[PDB]
């Protein structure tokens, strides 16, 4: 265990508060990012309709990356 | 409650001599040198250091 | 078996015994004072912060007469002034001229930021001492935590140590203790319900959320002035943020004995002072029969450098001749001297080198090889380091502190002055009789 100063991944090693719910992947398994309520999108940051956080890029880049495929629609995308 | 993150002042250099100790402190800043005795008096002391 | 030891409460470095039986091998003790807490029973008195100043809307009565009526909150002041006539956005409030009286209240609180910036004032009494303790013996290491106050039987699963009373009763904290976001401060609070204004504890309750505050602050009503609405009021600063200003340095910094003071409990962890009298109570197991143990015939010490210094600055080396192999301890029988390891590699004929720590300037102690006592004497030259970081290991006797070339020669000077005194006695009585017989 280790204080409350430090909050522990699910691995045994834990990192401080200030690295979990940051946005950056810093556990092992990611147990520091997917468990808090900051699911908001950055600037440049494209929202499926599934919700989902990718990168304004990867809209109509040919290939489905997105869980619903919104990003690859021809809706979403003329082709 | 949280977490901030607060200076590390330079590490001071020790002059060893008979019974005593000199710190060489660098500080740009005021810090706090706070000493005690491990004994049964502390004779505990307390500044404020600015520049070397 | 108990063994009747005394172990120096210092956290950190081991006290090396040496436990015999008749008929059975030595086995070797290594009591080790892991963590120390003193933890004193506290009584919390109240919780002070800095007051927030409430002012209630004023009363006016534009033709008519107001009462001041007692109320339970802290520091209730009430007053009542006549001929105001009062402005607000809009002009005149009132329609008489100089009947107007106004009702002026103002009472204390708790800031909304004192959920984190507060001070408990807490009164300790007699403290009890609780120690984790590393015992060795033999091969077996334990670990247990024991109340200090001689009659616990505080035992880990065998070995039931009693801690008996330390000799030195010692408290870093005063009556008095004033705890505010982990600093802890010796300070002689004013007791519940005797609050000077602007002194520490000028506002005073059970607890932050409890109805029964109480407070001194000097809340002085003053006639208003100005036309518009006021209700002026003058007051004492607030103690808690004088004292913030003046608190002088915690308990954390000023404490004796190297002791750390910990928050919640209030406690002062790893201190050094006084002496623990130590019963421990071995297995019968773990002795064994002096039939097995290896037995030495001819063992001779010989230490080849020492400095008397806080670490291991002592090497010796001795000639052994066993009949068989096997293990044993090696235990240094003086206080001045202590070795560093407990067992050693027995085998056949040989020699070891063990390193040892001493603060006398004559490493004169007396070294066992699972038996068979033998001696050692050296020269120990003072150390070439004037500051070390590790704590000394054997404590400064007085007759082990000089040495023995300083005591011939105080010895020669002495006894140089009592054989001229002895001198003056036997010529006086030879010649007394010598006399008597002259005439
Ligand atoms: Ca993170
Ligand atoms: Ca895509």
């Amino acid at each position: 265990k280790c204080e409350p100063s430090q909050f522990q991944c699910t691995n045994g090693r834990c990192i401080t508060l200030l690295w979990k719910c940051d946005g950056d992947e810093d556990c092992v398994d990611g147990s520091d990012e997917k468990n808090c309520v900051k699911k908001t999108c950055a600037e440049s940051d494209f929202v499926c309709n599934n919700g989902q956080c990718v990168p304004s890029r990867w809209k109509c880049d040919g290939d489905p990356d997105c869980e619903d495929g919104s990003d690859e629609s021809p809706e979403q995308c003329h082709m | 409650p949280t977490v901030c993150r607060v200076p590390l002042a330079h590490t001071p250099t020790v002059t060893k001599w008979f019974k005593g100790i000199t710190l060489h402190l660098t500080a740009t800043r005021p810090t706090l040198l706070t000493t005690r005795k491990l004994g049964l008096r502390a004779d505990a002391t307390a500044e404020w250091i600015t520049g070397t | 078996f108990e063994h009747a030891t005394t172990v120096p409460n210092v956290p950190g470095i081991p006290y090396k015994a040496l436990v015999e039986r008749a008929g059975y091998a030595p086995l070797n003790l290594e009591i080790t004072v892991v963590s120390s807490e003193l933890t004193p029973s506290t009584n919390k008195e109240y919780v002070t912060c800095k007051f927030h100043t409430v002012i209630p809307s004023p009363q006016v009565k534009c033709c008519g007469s107001l009462e001041c009526k007692a109320s339970s909150k802290a520091d209730y002041t009430c007053r009542v002034f006549g001929g105001v006539y009062p402005f607000m956005w809009g002009g005149a409030q009132c329609f008489c001229d100089s009947e107007n009286t106004q009702l002026s209240e103002a009472y204390v609180e708790f800031a909304p930021d004192c959920t984190i910036d507060h001070a408990v004032a807490l009164k300790v009494h007699t403290a009890a001492l609780k120690v984790g303790l590393r015992i060795v013996y033999g091969n077996t290491t334990a670990h247990l935590d024991t109340f200090v106050n001689g009659v616990t039987p505080g035992s880990s699963r065998d070995l039931k140590v009693i801690a008996g009373p330390i000799s030195a009763a010692f408290s870093p904290f005063d009556h008095k203790v004033v705890i505010r976001k982990g600093l802890v401060y010796n300070y002689d609070f004013p007791e519940y319900g005797a609050m000077k204004p602007g002194a520490f504890g000028d506002i005073q309750a059970s607890s932050l959320y409890a109805t029964d505050i109480v407070a001194r602050t000097d809340i002085r009503l003053l006639k208003p002035s100005v036309k518009n609405i006021h209700v002026p009021y003058t007051q004492a600063v607030s103690g808690y943020e004088m004292w913030k200003n003046n608190s002088g340095r915690p308990l954390q910094e000023t404490a004796p004995f190297g002791c750390k003071i910990e928050v919640e409990p209030l406690r002062a962890s790893n201190c050094a002072y006084g002496h623990i009298p130590i019963s421990i109570d071995i297995p019968d197991a773990a002795f064994v029969r002096s039939s097995e143990s290896p037995t030495i015939l001819e063992v001779s010490c010989t230490v080849a450098d020492c400095i008397y210094s806080a670490d291991f600055g002592g090497s010796l080396t001795l000639q052994y001749k066993a009949d068989r192999e096997g293990h044993c301890p090696v235990h240094s029988h003086s206080t001045t001297a202590v070795l560093k390891e407990a067992t050693t590699h027995v085998t056949a004929t040989g020699s070891i080198t063990l390193h040892f720590s001493t603060s006398s300037p004559q490493a004169n102690f007396i070294v066992s090889l699972c038996g068979k006592k033998t001696t050692c004497n050296a020269e120990c030259k003072p150390p070439a380091d004037h500051i070390i970081g590790e704590p000394h290991k054997v404590d400064q006797e007085f007759q082990a502190a000089v040495s023995k070339t300083s005591w011939n020669w105080l010895l020669a000077l002495f006894g140089g002055a009592s054989s001229l005194i002895v001198v003056g006695l036997i010529v006086l009585v030879c010649s007394s009789m010598l006399i008597n017989t002259r005439r």
